[PDB]
């Protein structure tokens, strides 16, 4: 009763199926997003379940337009399908208005779609939380999108298993910086709380992937942090939890 | 730990035995050491052949073959 | 018997599905209070800032449909954005096809008809938001119409929404007993905000911050929101009265 | 809409076919006997109730072609739908292939309506069985086919469908032979009258006979004719 | 049966149960083992007959002269994904003058499976593909889950007894990656991987089907006496 | 449960209705098939139900084209859809290429029709709710691999066989095939082999008004043997049972 679909509704004012889908995201990989003054630094835990895997070749990070990074947790196919839909939407905006789509605008369009599948019985609710943001002319933004189809602005966000370790230390981060930190600084702080969030995933071992969109490092374009700079952050984070 | 109690061949290696089991638990490994000695008595041999340890895995899994297949 | 699962009638002459929509708007705990002034309509509403990691400026429940019509939304925020988008789409449609901005009375009725159609589909679940529309039209003066997830609306002298909104209704009613007119006479829009906040404070027994409130004001032919500094000035003036 | 009204069974069956045949069972009785120079479809007519104007009441045998006849058993609602559709098929063989339809073509067509509703969803097969018979043009070979609500067809020398079809079937084992069908129009007609007088009984009022003779001859035998065969056979 | 007859419900455990059932189609099916080096990818599939009167059925489908897939699960589910992959691969050559990237074809395939698992009256396809090819980024070996998920590996397996194959490939992991330019050696090591995936099914020459793709070596499927050199 | 949906995965991990399809072959009148390199013979049981039946116009032998023959056994409501589709496919190949279609390619096309269960799975149009209930013995000769025999399932899967027997009596037939198939059979020795295995799973007197033989030969094309020839072959089998 009251979970047989999503046009059932309970006398509790809850939809159960949709709350259940948040539990799929709780079974995902840890992913964080730090809203910085001049950008956003995303980081995501990529588990090494075998030495059979090929490192930094399975991205959970897909770019939308050119300046919006999207990274997620939960059911990996469902989130890649969500981002495929939103890449079509990004293109349409660029078509019609001849400008890259803003971060508040991109959020609204994704939110309607995920919101639609929790009303129809012909299409299955989502089981993804996506953390996405970037830099446009209206500033840096960070958004977290629930599978229920909710989002807000954030000074810090996380989702996945190891959000318990991540979320707490972002309260200390705001308390470090009540006027935020540099894009440079956030490279070593996004790495640091994946390594502290590796204590909810300490069964296994992991590979750090880092990406950013910031005005002052890449010029408000989303690029991958690669080479010696990715490895500098990994060396920093590695020392903190030891 | 079962083979501690019983007479066995010395040409068996517990790592070979660990290759050929995939997702087994200790009750099934009770069912492989004992099953070795069923095969052993049936041959007519005092000792429990090192081939009989491998053949207790397949003879008794917890099920007889892997089920129907008709398009897989 | 599925009369609680799909949108068909029961032998009680009531659609249970539809009733459950009203029981979701009290779960997010947003209260609103809306009064008609003499040149404005003012709506003050709660803003829940739960963590230090939410940015309160992007936390919204006030969507600006048209140039002159704000809408405040009480109930879940997914359904809020879907409703806000729809309301905007139809208003722009109305300006486009009839050559003038949509009135508030007619906007309430248009969303009421689509909400009723969402209680007539059994594969489209109604949106569980109660929508208040505030304006000052020049054809109806200051106006409030409140639509609900059933498809019913009516005009209001003042209105409230939320779980504790019965408490608010009492205060407002007394205020209109004394004046013996259906709107507050006060020509400064600022002092109508101050009165609105007084009635909210009585009802909920809580004093407010600037980031516990989010205020929208419809003056003559423009709708804007107050920023957080401006809200604090109003709350400073409560003490001056 | 395509929400299966026909769906597979755990016995490897389809539910609607099993139900359809029982719907054909409880309906009227058709007997088909073919000679060497005729076909005869005689069928059971429900006109038991009085104050029924039997003349304007729908027939159990409907001509589709000027030498192809069709009779039916099962739902009386469904059969008339098929009989409109068949008429279109008849004009379409003429349209694109010229010549009036062959019996064998028309048998595959009725079955093809059934077939459609068998595999797809949102539809269910008609509970209708037919005896299709007649001549092909410039043939004086009788053709006797049977369709069933599955979408299957069978050729016969004699066949009976409907209620107590087994009683009639056994009676024709001891009279009719595949080897040497009746060599006369009247002998064929009288054998079909004799079989119907077992179960249907109740005179020429419930019993009908239609005769097709080779190469574009359809004739209908009136109540009076049917009654004269009845009395002679009764006596004999 | 509560949510197990439906493909549109969660599932208090944060699953869909249909995805786990689609996974059991791999277990009942055939086994295939893939391993790659930098300069070569290799599929060794175990073909399977029904009885002795029956010949064995090809479990490797050639998609292109640089691409191939293999089925381990149900064949009719494979028949949907194989057509779609072939069409989008000819399309890449037609429009973009491009050999279809193995990674990217994996992502288009992922989302396709997803939207039939989302839809009611659909399913997640009960076929796991190992998809090899040699493109501009070198060799690739992908793993296709019933869900849609693609993971890139130097060695993986699916089927029954696949666990023992991956034990073998983790042991010889750095050996076969450092033989490059000799297609002969990768194939030989894949024969030994799938020998740990026998339950006395035996390797003969008409059971055994190998296909490889190289830096300069087209996607070619060997059978007959072209696999008899690798036993 | 798992039979109310035409596309659902079960707690075994493969389709339940499809199993029921395999158990709808066991309602068919046995179709037996022996392939050799001298041509391939198909025989089918017609099944007489009454002496009122006209059986020499009923057959489960079907021509798909000149160079491909077919025998069907199982639900024949389903087989009408598939045979008409096979007939189009062959003709399309000859339209497009002016060339003979391979037996393997023709069979594979019919398997694509067989996979059309679902009403909301993938992109391709679903013209059914469920699977079929019939298997095929498409025999033939193509000039590439010579004579061929394929057995096609309503699953949407196919195998090349050298001999296959489907229908109700399929298991009892298949036991005889294991011991009686060899590579040094002839066309005529194969033809007598069909009737031998058919006689055991026949429930009546084996005769020529309830059995039909057909060959596919390179130089004669597809020929359906007349009941005179069937009657002769049947009698000579009894003479080789007068040798034991």
């Amino acid at each position: 009763g009251y979970d047989l679909s999503n046009s059932v509704f309970s006398p509790d004012g809850r939809n159960f199926q949709v709350e259940y889908a948040v539990k799929a995201v709780e079974n995902g990989t840890t992913s964080i997003g730090i809203k910085c003054n001049d950008g956003v630094v995303f980081a995501v835990e990529k588990l090494i379940t075998s030495k059979l895997l090929v490192p930094q070749k399975n991205v959970k990070i897909q770019v939308v337009d050119r300046h919006i990074g999207c990274v997620y947790s939960g059911l990996i196919p469902d989130g890649r399908h969500l981002v495929n839909r939103g890449r079509e939407e990004a293109a349409s905006f660029k078509k019609l208005y001849k400008t890259p789509i803003p971060i508040p605008a991109f959020a609204d369009r994704l939110g309607q779609y995920v919101q639609a599948h929790t009303l129809y019985n012909s299409v299955r609710p989502f089981g993804v939380s996506t953390i996405f943001g970037g830099v446009d002319k209206n500033g840096a933004h960070l958004y977290m999108l629930e599978p229920s189809g909710s989002y807000w602005g954030y000074k810090g966000a996380a989702t996945g298993k190891g959000r318990q370790s991540a979320k707490a230390e972002l309260e200390k981060l705001v308390d470090h910086h009540p006027e935020g930190l540099s894009a440079r600084e956030a490279v070593k702080q996004a790495a640091k709380i994946i390594y502290l969030a590796h204590e909810d995933n300490k069964e296994k071992d992991f590979e750090l992937e880092i990406s950013w969109c910031s005005l002052s490092e890449t010029n408000g374009l989303h690029k991958f942090v690669k080479g010696d700079l990715l490895q500098e952050a990994i060396d920093f984070a590695q020392k903190e939890i030891n | 730990i079962h083979s501690r109690k019983m007479t066995t061949d010395d040409d068996i290696n517990w790592q070979e035995l660990a290759r050929s089991t995939d997702e087994f638990n200790g009750a099934q490994l009770k069912a492989v050491t004992v099953e070795a000695g069923m095969i052993a008595l049936r041959n007519g041999q005092s000792s429990v052949k090192h081939e009989d340890f491998v053949e207790g895995i397949s003879e008794v899994q917890a099920r007889k073959s892997k089920s129907v297949s008709f398009y897989a | 018997g599925y009369d609680r699962h799909i949108t068909i009638f029961s032998p009680e002459g009531r659609l249970y599905q539809v009733e459950y929509a009203f029981k979701a708007t009290n779960q997010t705990n947003i209260n609103s209070l809306a009064v008609r002034g003499k040149d404005c309509t003012v709506v003050i509403s709660q803003k829940k800032v739960p963590d230090k990691l939410l940015d309160p400026t992007t936390v919204s429940y006030i969507f600006c449909i048209s140039r002159t019509i704000g809408m405040v939304v009480n109930g879940p925020i997914p359904d809020a954005r879907n409703a806000a988008l729809r309301a905007k789409a139809e208003a722009a449609e109305f300006r486009y096809k009839y050559g003038y901005d949509m009135p508030c009375d007619v906007l309430a009725k248009r969303m009421a008809n689509l909400s009723q159609i969402y209680t007539q589909r059994a594969y489209m679940r109604p949106l569980g938001v109660i929508l208040t529309f505030v304006s000052v039209d020049e054809e109806l003066g200051p106006s409030i119409y409140k639509t609900d997830p059933a498809g019913y609306y009516v005009g209001y002298k003042a209105t409230a929404t939320g779980p504790k909104q019965q408490e608010i209704t009492t205060n407002l009613e007394n205020h209109f007993k004394k004046s013996k007119i259906d709107h507050i006479n006060e020509e400064s829009w600022e002092k109508v905000v101050e009165f609105a906040i007084t009635h909210m404070i009585d009802a909920l027994g809580t004093e407010f911050s600037k980031n516990d409130l989010e205020v929208g004001v419809a003056t003559k032919d423009k709708f804007f929101t107050l920023s957080a500094e401006n809200i604090e000035e109003r709350l400073v003036a409560i003490a001056e009265q | 809409y395509d929400r299966a009204l026909s769906i597979f069974s755990p016995d490897g069956h389809i539910f609607q076919v099993e139900y359809a045949l029982e719907a054909v069972k409880r309906g009227t009785c058709a007997v088909g006997v073919k000679g060497k120079n005729c076909v005869v479809l005689g069928c059971e007519r429900r006109s038991t109730l009085k104050l029924q104007d039997t003349r304007i009441t729908p027939s159990k045998v409907s001509k589709i072609d000027s030498h192809v006849v069709l009779s039916f058993s099962g739902l009386n609602a469904d059969s008339r739908i098929l009989i409109e559709k068949a008429r279109v098929e008849a004009q379409s063989h003429r349209l694109t292939l010229e010549d009036p339809v062959t019996v064998e073509y028309l048998t595959r067509y009725v079955a093809g309506v059934q077939q459609r509703y068998t595999q797809s969803g949102g539809v269910r097969p008609f509970g209708v069985s037919t005896l299709i018979a007649g001549f092909d043009p410039r043939d004086d070979e009788p053709k006797l086919y049977q369709t069933e609500p599955s979408g299957i067809y069978s050729s016969w020398s004699a066949q009976t469908i409907g209620r107590n079809s087994k009683t009639v079937r056994e009676f024709l084992e001891k009279n009719y032979d595949r080897k040497e069908p009746p060599a006369t129009v009247e002998e064929c007609v009288k054998l079909t009258v004799r079989s119907l007088l077992e179960v249907v009984q109740t005179g020429a009022k419930n019993i009908e006979i239609t005769v097709v003779k080779p190469d574009s001859d359809i004739v209908a035998l009136s109540s009076e004719e049917i009654n004269q065969y009845v009395t002679q056979i009764e006596q004999e | 049966n509560n949510y197990d007859g439906d493909t549109v419900t969660f599932s208090p455990t944060g699953r869909l149960f249909q995805v786990e059932y689609a996974l059991e189609a791999i277990k009942q099916g055939s086994v295939t083992v893939g391993l790659r080096s930098n300069t070569h990818a290799v599929l060794v599939a175990l073909k399977r007959n029904a009885d002795e009167l029956s010949s064995y059925q090809k479990k490797i489908i050639k998609c292109d002269e640089h691409m191939g897939l293999s089925l381990a699960g149900l064949a009719p589910d494979a028949r949907v994904l194989s057509n779609y992959l072939r069409q989008q691969c000819n399309y890449s050559s037609l429009v973009f003058n491009r050999k279809l990237a193995v990674e990217r074809a994996g992502h288009l395939l992922c989302d396709k499976a997803q939207k039939n698992t989302q839809s009611y009256g659909g399913r997640p396809y009960g076929v796991g593909l190992l998809i090899i090819g040699y493109d501009k980024s070198g060799a690739h070996l992908l793993e296709f889950q019933p869900s849609g998920n693609v993971t890139e590996l130097y060695g993986t397996a699916i089927g029954a007894r696949s666990q023992g194959a991956k034990t073998y490939l983790e042991r010889t992991l750095d050996t076969f990656i450092k033989i490059d330019g000799n297609p002969d050696e990768l194939i030989k090591a894949g024969v030994e991987a799938i020998s740990q995936s026998l339950r006395d099914e035996s390797l003969t020459v008409d059971n055994l089907s190998i296909a490889i793709v190289g830096k300069d070596t087209p996607f070619t499927i060997y059978d007959g006496e072209a696999v008899a050199k690798y036993i | 449960e798992y039979d109310r949906g035409v596309s659902t995965f079960s707690p075994e991990g493969r389709l339940f209705q499809v199993e029921y399809s395999l158990e709808a072959i066991k309602l068919g009148s046995t179709a037996i098939g022996i392939a050799t390199k001298e041509g391939v013979v198909l025989g089918v049981e017609k099944r007489a139900t009454s002496p009122l039946l006209e059986s020499d116009s009923i057959e489960k032998i079907v021509e798909i084209d000149r160079h491909i023959g077919c025998a069907m056994s199982g639900l024949t409501a389903d087989a009408r859809s598939m045979i008409e589709h096979a007939r189009t496919a062959a003709v399309t190949h000859n339209l497009y290429y002016d060339e003979d279609i391979n037996v393997e390619s023709l069979t594979q096309s019919v398997c694509d029709l067989a996979l059309r269960f679902g009403e909301g799975a993938s992109g391709e149009e679903r013209l059914m709710s469920r699977p079929f209930g019939v298997a095929l013995l498409i025999a033939g000769h193509d000039a590439d691999d010579g004579y061929q025999l394929f057995h096609a399932e309503p699953s949407g899967t196919f195998y090349r066989y050298n001999a296959k027997a489907i229908g109700s009596g399929s298991e009892g037939a298949q036991a005889e095939l294991l011991n009686e198939w060899h590579s040094s059979l002839t066309l005529k020795e194969a033809e007598l082999l069909v009737l031998k295995i058919l006689k055991q799973v026949m429930e009546e007197k084996l005769d020529e008004n309830n059995a039909q033989l057909s060959c596919i030969t390179k130089q004669d094309g597809f020929k359906i043997y007349d009941n005179e020839k069937t009657a002769e072959l049947i009698k000579e089998l009894k003479e080789k049972e007068a040798a034991e």
